[PDB]
């Protein structure tokens, strides 16, 4: 459920 | 006078912000010297972030791989390597504005100023403080991996922390500019929480100092109390201990507004069986534990 | 997710910041093409603030009076104007940072970023709202006159602010870029009171809609209220009028959020009705009134 | 009681 916040 | 929460001109750390691309996955680097350093998750796909390999993944990639973008300008790879959780990722181009600047690891209690960035663009500028339980409660979209955390003094940027990910909690979690998370985290999108956070009490006391120097002076007493009695107090609270290093680093503090280290947690002790009664400090209606003795030093002087 | 109080990148700004000194009287200026625009109290001598004839002082200045320090580069003036309650000092030299740049006067309710800087040189960087009584809270200490307040847009840097001297309550005030101050205020060290402030309604509903955004909904309930039977109450607790124009600007928030505007109302009347009773929105336990509908959709978007 | 926020 971490979300690792690079894009796309 | 006023008090605000403040950070640190960003100039010096916009002209290092640079964009990395691999494949679909972008996200924002930190381009210093001839090297660019950002969040090794980079060279993850969609579907290999539940548990990469970052071994795998990173010797079957290749310089040309690695889209890095400053502004307009693309800049070619010319060497890749891993170390910890980062990538430093070698470039042709010395960044002409790369200022003096050192790599440090923070300490929980300690703030720091926060430059978010998306697509290697710099979007805002905040104050953040590394909590205990080595989060950060901070404002940060997808995209905003590679957004770094840093202090200045005189000229020097020191480098405290790179963006990675954020906790279900809605609380935010990274590296030291050396790749070492802060924190009992890895770079998965798996289940990880945060342990249980206390308050800082240094800082709720070197705010309360503030508060006087700015003309609050309500919550303040006669009362004096001793350092252990004060912390049965604290730990029933869930504030962590006060130490005597704690009250030499009020000194300063303690000097300029003649109220005892002491004294003033006193105050604290009322503020926190009572509460404020409808009152306010600060513009705040409860204890802020975001700001240093240095914090405070720094905009009061 | 997460939600700060978040200023515009200072880069841009503090490439434009100079210092300007006449005689034993220092204070910051601003550093566009080939003028510096500083505020007009630096012409006066300590014992000349209570009244100032600032026609007099001029005329009786020359260029040669005025030491306009870049840093370490000294800047030649060879001319100097007043407007309204700022000087323009030509100077021999264009500034090659200008960024692209417009003077526009704001509206209360309205944010803005401060650059708070001493003797030319930024040293912290927040995020301030103009408030109905034309004041703004800010943090300011002797030698922040000549700091300036902007918003950013692409490339464009918006002038808005003029940092020039502090009221006795505590708070700041100044003018635009053109000279003319904000509110009922005059640049001399007189007996001056701000009119009574209120709270500024639209921006607190944006920020109830931040919270929801963010997780926050232990305020929300499923009654509705009227525009007018809202504006009934909020005139009781001094929060200025809600207008059909701004239920329009809360739109987009009332879209993504699925929460009708005077729904949102109804809410915010039960708050200033029945307190928080210790809970908290967004770590606040007081209703902000800081940030326009605006400054949510740019970080929650 | 106003003070202008020039220094020395």
């Amino acid at each position: 459920a971490v979300k690792l916040q690079n894009n796309e | 006078s006023g008090f605000r929460k403040m950070a640190f001109p960003s100039g010096k750390v916009e002209g290092c912000m640079v964009q990395v691309t691999c494949g679909t996955t972008t996200l924002n680097g930190l381009w210093l010297d001839d090297v660019v350093y950002c969040p090794r998750h980079v060279i993850c796909t969609s579907e290999d972030m539940l548990n990469p390999n970052y071994e795998d993944l990173l010797i079957r990639k290749s310089n040309h791989n690695f889209l890095v973008q400053a502004g307009n300008v693309q800049l070619r790879v010319i060497g890749h390597s891993m170390q910890n959780c980062v990538l430093k990722l070698k470039v042709d181009t010395a960044n002409p504005k790369t200022p003096k600047y050192k790599f440090v690891r923070i300490q929980p209690g300690q703030t720091f100023s926060v430059l978010a960035c998306y697509n290697g663009s710099p979007s805002g500028v905040y104050q953040c403080a590394m909590r205990p339980n080595f989060t950060i409660k901070g404002s940060f979209l997808n995209g905003s991996a590679g957004s770094v955390g840093f202090n200045i003094d005189y000229d020097c940027v020191s480098f405290c922390y790179m963006h990675h990910m954020e906790l279900p909690t809605g609380v935010h979690a990274g590296t030291d500019l050396e790749g070492n998370f802060y924190g009992p985290f890895v770079d998965r999108q798996t289940a990880q929480a945060a342990g249980t956070d206390t308050t800082i009490t240094v800082n709720v006391l070197a705010w309360l100092y503030a508060a006087v120097i700015n003309g609050d002076r309500w919550f303040l007493n006669r009362f004096t109390t001793t350092l252990n009695d004060f912390n049965l107090v604290a730990m029933k609270y869930n504030y962590e201990p006060l130490t005597q290093d704690h009250v030499d680093i009020l000194g300063p503090l303690s000097a300029q507004t003649g109220i005892a280290v002491l004294d003033m947690c006193a105050s604290l002790k009322e503020l926190l069986q009572n509460g404020m009664n409808g009152r306010t400090i600060l513009g705040s209606a409860l204890l802020e534990d975001e700001f240093t003795p240095f914090d405070v030093v720094r905009q009061c002087s």
